């Protein structure tokens, strides 16, 4: 009612059940990019970084890094698959409500640039 | 306050003595390498009588230590070259002067 | 085994002259081992085992083995010779047939652009029988070695025609004109582009007798030699081979420099961004940036912060903030001298030009050994230790220079780095950054300070020598290394005579005629030009 | 106001563009193109010798330029890298060339005074011996047979080195390249080979201009495009795997 929540404690302080709802997206992304046969590798620098490693505001500027051409095209149909899962859930909703075409039930390519914004920030966000 | 590279050796036997006109053909450059004076530019041997306060301290002593027919490089510190006031419009304050001096004749 | 190539055979020093490529191998050994292996192989065939030779797979390297990315050299007359009216003619002699272009260029042609690829040139490409103006269309024949191309323009009707050995070249149709619709503009200048290992010759027509096909085609038509009435040899400008530093143009395709005013809680900054990053035709190369004004070291090296220490110190500072998202391994921060002219697509700190001048006494003991270079930089990728999230603050690579001792010290994110340099007295160091743009926001030129260190402006400007407040005056601007510059071929060279006197005397070099030029020196860039 | 502007603007020589009359400097080099690389057939020690037959100290108001030493190319091109095609730049006015003038060691347009028995600027009847060691990067000089108390070392070795002399007007110098191209007046140091042994079997040794363009008739001037890298100057045997 007052728009105050205790959920901004550090993640280490969050409870385990509150954690599943964050990596369900990560688990689904992993399944999406492994179902296509892609082998993900961990380099020397990432392994070394792992071997090393309210609250103070530290904001992750996830807006300036840019992604390669092949990886962008790769993320194109991987974001297509995210829209595809959205179409699955809303098709279940269609079956429940017994009719009524949704405005964005159209294939991936039929959406416009500003209809396709979710799949962008999520897709190249995890890829960044 | 001035040391001397010889560039081309002279006779090494005759040196300027007191009251004798020294004829030199010099070229003076700043520390950074910028020329400010050259008798060769004017095509004219420079004459001055030694020990007689006609030229700056450093040039005086360098020409004195010079030998006849020699070519030498003179490095004049500010204390013996224009001091901290400098030469207005030519030499900046506290400047080390480097001279390319040749003693053509003693008269 | 330790053997070496030589011009003669000496076993003592292990030098066999035969250590040469087989293409250059001596004929007697070539034929001996040739016929031995020929007989061995042909007997191998004679034993029934049939040797099928694989097909000769055609391959081509495009004959591109020039210096770095250079692929042509543009030769043109001076801009002041541009013609706005009348009929003109000049000849182009093709010593070696190949990728070569010749025609008329506007007084704005870029030295690094192919002739006719844009609207600034009207060239003829006889290698592939092409006509070049904003594109290539089939036109004319293809020359051979020794062929003479006659370029003639008619500014009255705005027409151009070309002649190969006196014969007028035509379009796909029987049209004689090559270019027939263009405005006068700023005029036209003779121009020629020469490909790799291509040799050409221009005859502007100062002596009409030297022209080979003017009378055959061009005299009765009213066209005139380009230098018919000139009393002097026409000055010719050629594309500069050595890249130079110049200010980033406001119309640059990629680079975009934004000057940020320093607030009370901030410092003056020079943000470098890429305009066309992420789009098709994007440029992905090491762009070399420096600051327009250098820091000069002392002539003689000495052998809450306190205002007195700040007044008496000769230590200066500048920082570079690699933006969060840009790859640190692609960014190099440091200082360069005026001698830096190395434009290579792949830059590493190990291939920088360097030399160690060792001076010793008579006995041979090294009493001093000085190291010299033109690039004193560090790599941000190796500099940054913590890794992972750098978003707490952009990668601040502080550069500290001691103008009284020559010591170059680098501080990255509050910790001093082990890398340091020792420059010679009176060295002029330009704050420079080398970065490959992997993000629209590349880096920055924050001009702040740290404790007990003067700002960069204090050493850059004499008026601000005792001013502890950082400043970014308009004279200080971001420059970049580019190839878009012209070079003026001298009207007269030194008369040098070379001839071998005898076997024991050797080769004699004799220069006796004095030749002089008066040069113009730019104090803030430590360079001189004619 | 006339006195104030002059005294406050002229002496600095930091704002107004500065003018100076400079002698033209040209360079001549032989056909030699020697370098060092792993698994290739090049001798890492070379020696050539230069003689001065005449040199006027002042043909004009500026000092006569005369510098000798070694220069290197950028990459494997036959073009001397990092230098001007014309002007007053000679051997040692860049980090691609290393020169000796009898009193200084020149490299990167910076001169260091070097010790020698009876130091003097290069004169008539002076013989300069230049030694280049590519195994451990080193360049040493010998004037009139006496060693010069200086050495270039730890320089870049990724291109082709060649003998070179730079000069202004008013010289008479002779290349002593060894063998049938000039007899050495002093014995080469042990290990070093004469520079005439780097000539290719078909090609002939000759001293030419370091730069492409010379003084000649303008309409006969040969305009040269980019040149082909000398990939054949380094014979690296790389057989197919077996
Ligand atoms: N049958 C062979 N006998 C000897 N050498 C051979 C033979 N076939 C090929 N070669 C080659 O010929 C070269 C022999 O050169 P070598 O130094 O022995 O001769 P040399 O200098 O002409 O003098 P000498 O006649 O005293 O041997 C070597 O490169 C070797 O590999």
């Amino acid at each position: 009612s007052s728009k105050v929540q205790p959920l901004m404690k550090p993640y280490k302080l969050l409870s385990e059940k509150e954690k599943e709802i964050y990596r369900w997206p990560i688990k689904e992304s992993l399944k999406t990019m492994l179902a296509w046969g892609w082998r993900i590798e961990r380099t020397r620098e990432g392994d070394s970084m792992a071997l090393y490693n309210g609250y103070s505001p530290r904001a992750i500027d996830m807006s300036n890094v840019t992604l390669s051409r092949d990886l962008h095209a790769m993320a194109e149909m991987m974001a297509e698959n995210y829209h595809n899962i959205w179409a699955k859930k809303k098709k279940m909703e269609l079956e429940s409500k017994g009719g009524g075409n949704h405005p964005l039930l159209v294939p991936y390519d039929t959406l416009t640039a500003k209809e396709k914004a979710k799949d962008r920030e999520k897709a190249q966000d995890i890829l960044k | 306050g001035v040391e001397i590279e010889t560039i081309s050796p002279g006779d090494g036997r005759t040196f300027p003595k007191k009251g004798q006109t020294c004829v030199v053909h010099y070229t003076g450059m700043l520390q950074n390498g910028k020329k400010f004076d050259s008798s060769r530019d004017r095509n004219k041997p420079f004459k001055f009588r030694i020990g007689k306060q006609e030229v700056i301290k450093g040039f005086e002593e360098g020409a004195a230590q010079m030998s006849l027919g020699q070519r030498a490089k003179l490095t004049c510190t500010p204390d013996v070259a224009y001091g901290a006031t400098g030469h207005p419009g030519v030499i900046p304050p506290n400047a080390t002067l480097i001279f390319d001096v040749e003693l053509l004749n003693l008269e | 085994q330790g053997w070496t190539y030589g011009i003669q055979q000496d076993v003592k020093n292990r030098r066999n002259p035969r250590l040469v490529p087989y293409t250059l191998l001596d004929d007697r050994t070539k034929k001996s081992n040739k016929d031995s292996l020929r007989e061995a192989v042909r007997t191998l065939l004679g034993y029934g085992y049939n040797l099928e030779a694989p097909d000769q797979d055609h391959a081509a390297r495009a004959e591109v083995c020039s210096g770095t990315g250079e692929r042509f050299r543009i030769f043109r007359a001076e801009k002041t010779y541009a013609v706005k009216a009348g009929r003109w003619y000049f000849e182009f002699e093709t010593v070696t047939a190949g990728d070569m272009r010749v025609g008329w260029s506007r007084p704005g042609c870029q030295p690094d652009q192919e002739l006719g690829s844009d609207e600034r040139a009207f060239a003829f490409d006889g290698f592939k029988a092409q006509r070049w103006h904003q594109g290539n269309e089939h036109y004319g024949r293809s020359w051979q070695a020794g062929d003479v191309v006659g370029c003639m323009v008619d500014m009255n009707e705005h027409t151009m025609m070309f002649t190969l050995n006196g014969e007028i070249l035509l379009d796909d149709s029987g049209s004689e004109l090559a270019f027939k619709d263009f405005d006068v503009g700023d005029g036209f200048i003779p121009v020629c582009s020469l490909g790799v290992a291509q040799v050409g010759r221009m005859n502007f027509g100062k002596d009409v007798s030297t022209l080979k096909y003017f009378t055959i085609c061009g005299l009765q038509e009213g066209y005139e030699p380009f230098a018919v009435n000139t009393n002097r040899d026409i000055t010719m400008w050629l594309s500069k081979r050595l890249p130079q530093f110049l200010q980033v143009p406001s119309n640059h395709e990629h680079i975009e420099v934004t000057r940020i005013d320093g607030t009370i809680d901030s410092s003056p900054c020079l943000k470098v961004t890429q305009k066309s990053f992420g789009s098709q035709n994007s440029n992905t190369d090491i762009m070399f940036y420096r600051l327009s004004m250098p820091i000069e070291c002392a002539e003689v090296f000495s052998k809450r912060d306190d205002y007195d220490f700040l007044m008496q110190t000769s230590t200066y500072y500048y920082s570079v903030r690699i933006f969060p998202g840009q790859e640190p391994a692609n960014v190099w921060v440091g200082w360069i001298t005026s001698d830096f002219h190395q434009y290579d697509t792949g830059f590493d700190l190990d291939r920088v030009r360097t030399v160690t001048v060792t001076l010793g006494d008579e006995k041979g003991k090294v009493h001093e050994s000085i190291k010299r270079s033109n690039c004193y930089m560090v790599c941000a990728g190796e500099s940054m230790s913590p890794g992972q999230g750098r978003n707490n603050n952009g990668l601040e690579i502080g550069c500290v220079v001691d103008a009284a001792s020559g010591l170059l010290t680098f501080i990255a994110n509050g910790k001093e780095l082990s890398t340091y340099y020792q420059v010679e007295p009176s060295t002029k160091l330009f704050p420079a950054v080398f970065a490959q743009a992997t993000s629209p926001n590349v880096f920055q030129f924050e001009l702040g300070r740290i404790k007990n260190v003067m700002p960069l402006s204090a050493g850059l400007f004499k008026s601000e020598h005792k001013n502890p407040v950082p400043q970014c005056p308009p004279r200080l601007h971001v420059q970049f290394l580019s190839h878009v510059l012209w070079s003026r071929m001298p009207n007269q060279f030194l008369k040098v005579d070379v001839s071998r006197i005898s076997e024991r005397q050797g080769w004699l070099v004799q220069c006796l005629d004095p030749l002089q030029f008066m040069s113009l020196h730019i104090p803030e860039e430590n360079r001189s030009v004619d | 106001n006339q006195h104030l502007i002059c005294d406050n603007l002229l002496p600095g020589r930091d704002l107004l563009l500065q003018t100076r009359l400079v002698n033209h400097v040209s360079s001549m080099r032989p056909n030699i193109f020697l370098g060092v690389s792993e698994g290739s057939a090049q001798y890492k020690k070379w020696y050539y010798e230069l003689m001065v037959d005449h040199t006027e100290p002042f043909v004009t108001a500026e000092a006569t330029h005369l510098r000798v030493g070694w220069a290197s190319t950028e990459g494997y091109s036959p073009y001397p890298g990092g230098g001007e095609e014309w002007g007053g730049n000679g051997v040692g006015d860049d980090l691609f060339s290393y020169g000796f003038d009898g009193l200084h060691l020149w490299s990167g347009c910076i001169a260091r005074t070097v010790s020698s028995p009876n130091q003097h600027l290069l004169r008539t009847d002076d013989v300069i011996s230049c030694c280049l060691d590519l195994s451990a990067p080193s360049i040493s000089f010998r004037i009139n047979g006496q060693p010069v108390q200086g050495m270039f070392e730890n320089f870049n070795i990724d291109g082709l080195f060649f003998p070179v002399v730079s000069f202004s007007a008013g010289i008479k110098v002779r290349f002593l390249l060894g063998g049938r191209h000039g007899e050495f007046k002093f014995l080469p140091p042990p290990g070093y080979a004469p520079c005439y042994e780097a000539v290719l079997p078909k090609e002939k040794l000759k001293v030419e201009h370091s730069r492409e363009y010379k003084q000649e008739r303008t309409y006969t001037r040969d305009l040269l495009g980019p040149t082909v890298s000398l990939t054949q100057a380094a014979f690296t045997p790389i057989p197919v795997d077996t």
